[PDB]
């Protein structure tokens, strides 16, 4: 019996909503993740935190495609973020593929899932997810774009930025490097290194994940014949391509 | 923190819930019950407490029969017992109108396992009053199984709960030990008769009236049913001769 | 504090309940543990049995899940058999729909979907349980998924569960860092089998008889568990190795 | 002291459930009433209570069906929810079983329908007590109901206010009365005696007494008023 | 079907509507009136089948009356004919339909011109200088079609409704027991007092 | 059961106030001020965002400006997320009454179903508040160039000119001695900056912590048009007004 | 369709004709109409194919739930439950159905539910529209206990019948034969079958 | 309408034609009718056109969200079995009748699904007005253990028989292979023999020809 | 009875180079009765051009429905909808009622403002994309018009010239069919401009 139809985030005599604030401590606490935007392409990187060394950490996405040109990743509570994975992917489709026959802007898709989020802020019975997402896109009439959505249902826009433990580190980090002339390669240089001072473990392919908003790549489209449909411009870099580029 | 047993679905630190420990004490104090398996079925006994002399002997019968091959027996909460078993008697009917065959004793002790269990979920419910004894003949042979207010339940050689549960379960262990080979189902009568007058002896204080029931393949038929007027008889005797 | 009675957040940003929940995986004091081999996986459960009025036969912590799907529970019974029953039901709905056998790594998604809920949602309660799914996947070869209160799940080489899970999960971490590789290198599970029984005897320090264990294996097509017989097997075989 | 009386779904730590416990405590509170049967009859009689000397007598005998009645102590409009449902039950068997329903299954009605109460959010329990009397195809039967859910089975008993002296002289008076078979009047006068074992300060009037009786050969009928001073 | 007519001029709007109610072999009544005010300067006729007829017509009434209330102002005759057709278009899919067609007329303060609207019980609404409902066209569009200016007087619109009515009543199998005329113009409505 | 856990959200205090409406106004009052003030030929929407960092995406970013209507929009204060909530069905109110009627939607309709809502959750249903408050500047041709605010009382208030958000006291006052009623709006304009200026707690105001539209029957023909303006034209509105 | 089962001394054997008609185009000439519900519990199906394969897929679902939770289910347990899919819709349903299946306590049953949902359990049963031609060889010829190769010989020339008359049976003749030993299919072509 | 499905030794090709009628009338030319439903799972429709396209996007987009969640690529048994239990739902009435061919990892498929809910596997298959023609072609043609080019060169020729034969049929023919190993490859119009001959004459008009009453300029901005 | 043939009226669309056209009747009808020559059977969202014949009640009432949600669109994505995503969406909103449909031929006609594209589509009354790039045609005398369309059509029409042919069409069939005509109406459309002609024609 779900007895439970009041709010659970309420406004303290301050102003303060104690459960939003509250969640925006466990995203602190969460491991680093980060977003940088470039040109040609946007990049969003985090660290693997195997709980084991006899755990798969490829069985481990932290970073998740939401559509062929949407991915996202987080710092968090990881099971709020799987879940909200699954719903951003279905409201896609719901929302607006199942519509206009195409997907989503990455703003758009951006205001679903902080809708959903918001809604966890003020609906019976239910605390706030404690996640913080970064979101990267391409739509045709916006190009590229990165977003930030918290706990509270917030987001906004930018053109590089971190969250969780090392971000006030690594957000001074990326403004000393960030220009609007990056060219693709040149932004997976910075969050490498973004990345790397944060970190004390072992650093490199099989620790860190990593994706890109890029170039179509008809070789992962699955079929040829339609000129007209190029390929997902989201991809995962492969454990090598991350190592690579760790002689640079 | 404190307050850990106010509400019924909630953790303590130590990793309980508090309050179906709570129903465990409503069982402790409920008088007691018992079974025990033969080796083609199962008996079912329980003390009776005579408050007065103004209780009608024989008529305020505490066993309940399920479907038709399934005796239950419960310690405590008198009305949760019986809730419990409105419940069974539903989970049977609906198994049976599927699946033709009347239900397997495992399969129904899940049954409850489930119904139970569900109330340690929510705090706008609370746990069960009662352990329950219980189990019948189906077809692969007999089975006796005890269920907790936790929802915690398993299979049984013999099984007690209530005031006595310690003299009883004492004696059990007896049984168990000296007839390794199994127990003819007109023995485990008599025993059952026996072990509940062992155990009514932590209370003297009040008179007491036996009831038992047995489901046995070669004595009942694989059916359920209480024993009465001869038979009865002959195993309270067996039970006062045991007691000088 | 009711931020200690409910699924919402403490001020530190905690779910205590969670926690608590946690905690309660161990009032069994069994251990469990899960293998790899060449085309089988292999649990292994402690088995204790502290009355002598139970019926043995009855008492267990591993389940048939599936055909393919094995799981073994670390918690209370209760909870235990709530969370079986809720992935039989799950993992026949999967194939009614879809028309293919729900995979091991897919049902774990799913169970610990539904623990995530009981986190944020606050009428609900979490399960004091962990429960550990076994398979040896069409797809994936065998396969080792875990799932927590905390709706936290994740793939493993191998793995362990209970009170001694530290002693026992150092113990394997130190044999592969050695044999380099993921797996038990074994065709016969009869000796993946024995390989468990043999690298949890040496982390538990202690010795076992037939009625001290229980064991599931998934081959390829089928998961069953042992007797007491297909055990003592085993330990008469790791005895010739003194 | 005592956080665990705040409704029904909380058992205190030594296993109790106070706010049933509170319920009970409505019951003693209330008027006495005796009930008690031979092999041939069972009988109700009931103390009523009035709140001036310008007023009514609550009455505490209801009627459930020809065969079968009960009386009530304590909280009167639940007494009404449940002899209603009763009534219901005595009707349902009758349209579609055409059967009089047994004693023993009312008895088992009653369990089930007052537990709910005890284990849910928001239901407060039944705050009355009843005796129940009924000739059914096993001759004469008189419960004992409490709000708890326990229900039992008596040749005698009595509840509410200093009712403890009518049910210690019904355990003393047991095989006199017993034994009144096709004899209406004396059990009746056997049961008015055991109710004066509990009269404090007044005695029974014409307008204080009411009684009922039911058996073979005699429906459920009730008496009070002129039909009453036969008794007094 | 009963007579419903309407003729916007210049300066107003003015409905012709068929007096007689007929139940089937008796004619019950010849003095029935088939428009309700909407609102001061909004006036709706209405036919079709029994029932449905007023019922529709005295909720659309009462809604906007509300509206006028609430807002302490006068819809425009065109916002009422689009609520009119709205509620008309739900009907139809609805599990009973309302069997029911309206006109319109009014004069929109706000812009100094009179409005006539006519909506079928389709909720097929059309904006026109003359309309009818069923079968009220047919005899008389031809002649409207030839004689209609808009810059017409009242004066000359009520003779060419006069001629109108001579048609129909020469033409139609049905005694449909004269009409009642109705003008809505700058200053309201009001009914002209003898179609002799 | 879950009562203890009920904050209960709808109640009044012991002086007739609501709790929770109070609490949100405290917390409104910490964010970023905005301002709007009419004019006999426009109105002017003027807003400070929450500080921003240097490598935030300022020409993507409405933090604080809406359309809600090619006629209406809103300058917010307070939980963003709470207000894409509330902005989103007051577009589907305008275009419902667009539907129905083919009248574009007057102002004060909008503005009072919106408030409207936001009073039921004041009054029912153990939900919390809206942390928002709102100014609505739009045309309508019953009343012309309209102004007004809303909070999450669910009263609504219509102004010549008005702020919310942080230092709404000051602002107040600053407008009060500056407005006069023949006022154009490049007026308008200078004066929201003027005021914005003296009213921010941080030390400089600058183009990129700022948004701004504006709402003109402007120019040659009777249509309006209504103006979100970029960083580049905020920038030389800040020159213009010697302001930077 | 002509379909039938057969219980013989070392357990039960299932046949069918393999043609799918709508009309008298012949949609398939090769379809499976034996189907498994479990490992040794098959049927045969008649009627409707969408309703029967819906029907069996549901089937297939219950007792995959049941094996789960309570071990291997008889066939008495899952001709239950068609009986109650069948006689619980049977206002939209057309489905024709013969169960069978071994066991060790039991060895072959045989269970037919015909339209309506009622249940019969049998010796052996046949049906779908080529049955009505072989009623009488049928009772003529089967006797229990008999071989394996006797019943598939019993088989194969009632069918060989039921397809010779009936338009709406041909093609190959298919068996599933259930046993101790496991499980076989068989297949028997035309060149073979029309020549018996 | 014609559509062919016809497995060979390494995968599936199906193929279709490309008119589409209303009653006697031909709405469009070259209407193409095979359908994805996920990169490797291909799909024919005919029966109502309206059901056929919405019943593939759905079961697509369901399709698409499953992979998703279990990280595992689509099965054409799922496509099946979620086509069917919706055709059954709705009784016959989305009147939308399939071949759905495709690759998975267990291997190539090939199944037709009837409005009502039955289903059919087999290793040739045609549906709609011209399936009978189709079906002569495979019936006389097929053998077991084609290879690629001659499983297309027999689909080919199945449609054929329907262009030519069937008038519900069919203008040119769409193929889309599917092979094991590889890529899915849909050929659009990989055969045209129906091109319209040039006319005897152009009717372009004088300019002016037309009679006109006013202009406006329309308001996009 | 039939609900597609109570009111009648055309619609036809056709492209040329860089542009596209379209042009309807402006008969209302009531059955045999003519009631009204100003209706307008084609509507603008937009650069988006929507041309509806069938029962004049939902020809409205969908109107007034894609105004609705063109709206909606633009305020959330901050662009004018396209004529390919249009189309997707009068599609799905058709579907949407599949079990009983608005009765109606929609015509779908713009250029894509990116892209550049001309473009055209149609449906039936379930809403299925009958997509082509050459013409299309709905209404009452839809046989008519693709008998003239297939005709007179060429490709690559300046747009002058595309006047010329797409008005020849339209009013040649409306001549044979008797509840079509009373007026006619074309749109010309280019990337970054449109022209609407009213044509003089027979009233009968
Ligand atoms: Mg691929
Ligand atoms: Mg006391
Ligand atoms: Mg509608
Ligand atoms: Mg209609
Ligand atoms: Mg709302
Ligand atoms: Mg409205
Ligand atoms: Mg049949
Ligand atoms: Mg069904
Ligand atoms: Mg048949
Ligand atoms: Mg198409
Ligand atoms: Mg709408
Ligand atoms: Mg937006
Ligand atoms: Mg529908």
């Amino acid at each position: 019996t779900d007895r439970y139809s009041f709010s659970l985030t309420t406004f303290s005599p301050s102003g303060k909503l104690g459960q939003i604030d509250y969640a925006l401590t466990a995203v602190k606490q969460g491991v680093t993740s980060l977003g940088i935007k470039a040109t040609n392409g946007v990049v969003i990187a985090t660290e693997k935190k195997s709980s084991s060394p006899l755990a798969m950490s490829e069985t481990l996405s932290k970073v998740s495609l939401l559509t062929p040109d949407i991915g996202a990743v987080y710092s968090g509570m990881g099971p709020d973020y799987r879940v909200l994975v699954d719903k951003s992917r279905k409201v896609a489709h719901t929302s607006y593929k199942r519509i206009y026959g195409e997907y989503p802007p990455t703003k758009l898709l951006v205001s679903e899932v902080a809708k959903i989020m918001q809604e966890a802020t003020q609906s019976g019975g239910v605390r706030p997810f404690g996640v913080s997402l970064l979101i990267a896109g391409h739509d045709e009439f916006n190009g590229f774009s990165l977003y930030q959505v918290d706990p509270s249902g917030s987001y906004f826009p930018w053109k590089a930025t971190a969250i969780g433990k090392g971000s006030v580190a690594a957000k001074t980090f990326l403004e000393k490097r960030w220009n609007d002339e990056l060219e693709l390669e040149d932004a997976i240089h910075i969050a490498l290194l973004t990345l790397k001072e944060s970190v004390e473990g072992e650093f490199n392919g099989d620790t860190i994940e990593l994706a890109i908003i890029g170039d179509e790549n008809p070789d992962l489209l699955g079929y040829t014949g339609i000129p007209t449909d190029k390929g997902p411009r989201f991809r995962k870099l492969t454990s090598q391509e991350i190592n690579d580029r760790l002689e640079a | 923190g404190t307050g850990y047993d106010l509400s019924n679905s909630v953790f303590s630190p130590d990793g309980r819930n508090f309050q179906v420990e709570y129903a465990v004490k409503a069982v402790e104090n409920g008088t007691t019950s018992i079974g025990i398996k033969c080796n083609d079925g199962v008996v079912f006994a329980v003390e009776k407490l005579i408050t007065s002399k103004l209780l009608v002997p024989q008529k305020n019968v505490k066993i309940q029969v399920v479907d038709r091959h399934i005796g239950c027996v419960y310690s405590g909460l008198i009305p949760d017992g019986r809730h419990l078993v409105n419940r069974g008697r539903e989970e049977a009917a609906s198994f049976k109108k599927l699946y033709k065959t009347p239900i397997p004793i495992p399969a129904f002790a899940d049954r409850l396992g489930q119904y139970v269990q569900a109330h340690t979920l929510y705090n706008s419910v609370r746990p069960f009053g009662v352990s329950t004894i219980f189990g019948g003949v189906d077809k692969n042979g007999a089975h006796l199984y005890m269920l907790e207010p936790s929802g915690s339940y398993w299979g049984y050689k013999g099984a007690a709960t209530g005031k006595g549960r310690q003299s009883a379960k004492a004696e059990l262990e007896k049984l168990v030990d000296h007839h390794p080979e199994g127990l003819s189902a007109r023995e485990a009568v008599k025993q059952a008769a026996k072990i509940i007058y062992l155990a009514h002896e932590d209370n003297k204080e009040k008179d007491f009236e036996l009831e038992i029931s047995w489901c046995s393949l070669s004595e009942t038929n694989g059916l359920h049913k209480f024993v009465k007027g001869d038979l009865l008889q002959e195993a309270i005797d067996f039970a006062q001769k045991e007691i000088n | 504090g009711y931020d200690r009675h409910i699924t919402i957040f403490s001020p530190e940003g905690r779910l205590y309940q969670v926690e608590y929940a946690f905690k309660a995986t161990n009032q069994t004091n069994i251990n469990s543990l899960a293998v790899r081999g060449k085309d089988c996986t292999v649990v292994i459960s402690q088995k204790k049995v502290p009355d002598k009025l139970l019926d043995p036969t009855t008492v267990s912590y591993i389940f048939c899940i599936s055909r393919t799907i094995g799981m073994v529970v670390n918690g209370p019974i209760p909870d235990a058999r709530n969370a079986a029953l809720r992935a039989k039901a799950e993992a026949a709905e999967f194939r009614y729909k879809y028309g293919y056998d729900m995979p091991c790594d897919v049902l774990a998604k799913r169970m610990a979907n539904l623990s995530q809920i009981y986190t944020q949602r606050a009428y609900m309660r979490p399960l004091g349980v962990i429960l550990t799914f076994v398979s040896v996947d069409e797809e994936l070869g065998p396969s080792i998924y875990k799932t927590d209160p905390a709706g936290y799940y994740v793939g493993y080489k191998a793995t362990a569960t209970g009170p001694k899970q530290q002693e026992i999960t150092t113990n394997l971490e130190n044999h592969f860092k050695k044999s380099k590789i993921d797996h038990i290198n074994e065709e016969s599970w009869e000796k993946v089998v024995e390989f468990a029984i043999t690298h949890m005897i040496d982390a538990l320090g202690t010795e076992f008889s037939k009625n001290d264990l229980e064991v599931g294996v998934a081959t390829k097509d089928k998961f069953f568990t042992l007797s007491a017989e297909n055990i003592e097997e085993r330990l008469v075989a790791i005895a010739e190795q003194d | 002291r005592n956080n665990y009386d705040g409704d029904t779904v909380t058992f205190s730590p030594t296993g109790r459930l106070f706010q049933v416990e509170y319920a009970l405590e409505a019951i003693k509170q209330g008027s006495v009433t005796v009930g008690l049967r031979s092999n041939t009859h069972a009988v109700l009689v009931a103390l009523k209570r009035n709140a001036d000397e310008l007023s009514s007598y609550q009455k505490k005998i209801i009627k459930c069906d020809e065969h079968m009645g009960l009386s009530l102590a304590g909280l009167a409009p639940d007494a009404r929810v449940l002899s209603n449902y009763l009534r219901q039950q005595c009707n349902y068997s009758s349209l579609v079983f055409n059967r009089k329903l047994a004693v023993e299954r009312a008895g088992h009605l009653l369990c089930d329908k007052a537990q709910k109460n005890t284990q849910s959010y928001g239901g407060r329990p039944y705050g009355v007590g009843l005796l129940i009397i009924g000739y059914d195809k096993s001759g004469a039967h008189l419960l004992e109901f409490q709000p708890s859910g326990n229900v039992t089975e008596l040749y005698g008993t009595a509840i509410g206010a200093r009712s403890q002296g009518a049910k210690t002289y019904l355990e003393r008076t047991l095989d006199t009365f017993i034994k009144i078979d096709g004899n209406p009047d004396e059990l009746i006068k056997a049961g008015v005696e055991a109710i004066s074992q509990s009269l404090r300060d007044e005695s029974l009037t014409v307008d204080n007494l009411s009684i009922a009786i039911v058996g073979k050969d005699t429906p459920f009928t009730i008496y009070d008023g002129e039909a009453v001073a036969k008794y007094i | 079907m009963d007579i419903i007519l309407g003729i916007r001029v210049q300066d107003s709007v003015i409905l012709a509507s068929s007096k007689a109610v007929t139940r089937g072999i008796s004619v019950l009544k010849d003095s029935d009136d088939k428009t309700r005010q909407l609102s001061p300067h909004t006036l709706m006729s209405f036919a079709g089948e029994a029932g449905d007829t007023v019922q529709f017509a005295e909720y659309i009434q009462a809604n906007i009356q509300l509206y006028s209330i609430r807002e302490d102002y006068e819809l425009s005759p065109q916002a009422v004919s689009s609520f009119v057709r709205q509620e008309l278009a739900k009907s139809i899919r609805s599990r009973r339909p309302y069997q029911v067609n309206v006109l319109i007329g009014g004069y929109d303060k706000k812009k100094n011109k009179p409005e006539l609207y006519q909506i079928d019980y389709l909720g097929t609404k059309v904006e026109l200088p003359y309309g009818a409902h069923g079968y009220s066209g047919f005899y008389t569009f031809s002649l409207l079609d030839h004689h209609y200016r808009p810059d017409m007087t009242t004066e000359e619109g009520l003779d060419l409704l006069k001629l109108c009515v001579q048609e129909l009543e020469k033409r139609m199998p049905m005694d449909f027991k004269g009409v009642i005329v109705k003008i809505v113009d700058k200053d309201g409505i009001r009914q002209v007092d003898d179609f002799q | 059961g879950s009562r203890r856990y009920d904050s209960r959200t709808t109640i009044f205090s012991p002086e007739g106030r609501l709790y929770q409406v109070e609490y949100a106004l405290e917390s409104i009052s910490h964010a970023g001020t905005a301002i709007g003030i009419m004019a006999s030929d426009g109105i002017v929407l003027a807003a400070e965002r929450k500080v921003t960092s240097t490598l935030l995406e300022q020409d993507t970013s409405t933090e604080k400006l809406y359309k809600l209507n090619d006629k209406i929009a809103v300058a917010v204060a307070g939980l963003t997320a709470d207000a894409e909530i509330l902005i989103n069905t007051a577009r589907i109110h305008a275009q419902n009454y667009l539907k129905t009627y083919n009248e574009d939607i007057p102002v004060e309709i909008l503005v009072r179903r919106l408030s409207d809502i936001k009073q039921g959750y004041t009054q029912h249903g153990g939900l919390r508040p809206f942390g928002v408050s709102f100014i609505y500047a739009g045309y309508d041709d019953r009343y012309g160039y309209q102004l007004y605010t809303s909070n999450p009382s669910g009263n609504y208030t219509g102004w010549k000119a008005i702020s919310v958000g942080a230092n709404t006291s000051a602002a107040q006052t600053l407008l009060q001695m500056d407005y006069k009623d023949d006022m154009k709006v490049d007026d308008a304009i200078e004066l929201a900056l003027k005021t914005l200026s003296k009213t921010t707690d941080s030390s400089a105001l600058t183009y990129d912590r700022l948004e701004f539209a504006t709402i003109r029957k402007g120019a040659n023909d009777g249509e309006v048009y209504q103006k979100i303006f970029k960083p580049q034209e905020i920038k030389d509105i800040l020159v213009k007004t010697g302001i930077t | 369709t002509s379909i039938m089962a057969v219980t013989f001394k070392d357990g039960v054997i299932l046949g069918a004709d393999s043609r799918t008609t709508t009309g008298a185009y012949i949609a398939n000439r090769v379809t499976d109409k034996l189907t498994r519900v479990h490992d040794k519990i098959w049927c045969c199906r008649s009627g409707s194919a969408a309703d029967t394969q819906a029907i069996a897929d549901i089937v297939q679902y219950h007792l995959e739930l049941y094996t789960s939770q309570y071990g291997t289910p008889s066939t008495e347990t899952a001709a239950s439950v068609f009986k109650e899919l069948c006689y619980e819709n049977k206002d939209n349903l057309t489905a024709g159905i013969i169960v069978a299946g071994y066991d060790d306590k039991n060895k072959g049953e045989v269970y037919t539910i015909p339209l309506g949902g009622s249940v019969h359990k049998l010796p052996y049963a046949i049906a779908g529209s080529g049955s009505t031609f072989i009623y009488g060889y049928c009772d003529k010829n089967f006797r229990e206990n008999m071989s394996k190769e006797e019943t598939v010989d019993f088989i194969k020339h009632s069918l060989s019948q039921a397809i010779k008359w009936d338009g709406s049976s041909g093609g190959v003749i298919r068996m599933v034969v259930l046993t101790a030993a496991g499980v076989e299919r068989l297949i028997f072509y035309p060149d073979e079958y029309e020549q018996l | 309408t014609t559509i062919v499905g016809v497995k060979f030794n390494n995968g599936v090709v199906i193929a279709a034609d490309t008119r589409s009628t209303q009653g006697p009338i031909v709405a469009d030319k070259n209407c193409a009718k095979l359908h994805r439903i996920s990169p490797k799972i291909w799909c024919a429709g005919a029966g109502t056109a309206a059901d056929t396209e919405a019943v593939t996007q759905l079961i697509g987009s369901n399709i698409e969200l499953h992979s998703l969640y279990t990280s595992r690529e689509p099965r054409v048994v799922s496509a099946l079995q979620m086509l069917k239990q919706h055709l059954f739902k709705y009784q016959g009435h989305i009147g939308a009748y399939l071949i759905v061919a495709g690759v998975d990892p267990t291997g190539s498929h090939l199944f037709s699904i009837h409005a009502h809910g039955s289903t059919d596997v087999g290793y040739y298959l045609s549906l709609g007005s011209g399936s009978l023609a189709a079906m002569a072609v495979l019936e006389s043609h097929w053998k077991q253990d084609l290879t690629k080019e001659e499983a297309i060169k027999l689909a080919s020729d199945a449609i054929q028989a329907g262009i030519w034969n069937d008038l519900g049929s069919g203008s040119n023919v769409d193929v889309c292979v599917m092979e094991i190993g590889k890529d899915a490859e849909y050929l659009r119009n990989y055969l045209t023999p129906n091109v319209r001959e040039e006319k005897q004459k152009s009717y372009k008009f004088p300019r002016g020809t037309t009679a006109v009453l006013k202009e406006s300029i329309v308001n996009i901005c | 009875s039939d609900p597609s043939s109570i009111n009648g009226g055309i619609v036809v669309a056709m492209t040329g180079k860089d542009c596209v056209a379209i042009a309807c009747d402006l008969r209302l009808g009531s059955q045999s009765l003519g009631v009204s020559n100003k209706f307008e059977k084609i509507f603008h969202y937009g650069h988006v051009f929507l041309g509806i014949t069938g029962l004049a009640t939902d020809v409205t009432t969908l109107n007034e429905m894609f105004r609705y949600k063109t709206n909606l669109y633009k305020l959330k994505e901050e662009r004018a909808i396209e004529p390919e995503t249009f189309t997707q969406l009068v599609s799905s909103s058709l579907y949407e009622r599949r079990f009983g449909p608005y009765f109606v031929g929609p015509v779908v006609a713009g250029i894509n403002s990116k892209s550049g594209k001309p473009f055209i589509a149609g449906f039936d009354l379930i809403g299925c994309i009958d997509e082509a790039k050459d013409f299309i045609v709905s209404g009452t005398a839809s046989d008519q018009l693709f008998g003239m369309c297939e005709s007179l059509y060429e490709p690559n029409l300046e747009p002058e010239d595309l006047f010329e042919t797409i008005s020849q069409a339209l009013l040649n069939a409306a001549d044979r069919d008797a509840l079509s005509g009373w007026g006619a109406v074309v749109y010309i459309i280019k990337k970054d401009e449109v022209v609407k002609r009213y044509l003089k024609m027979r009233q009968d």
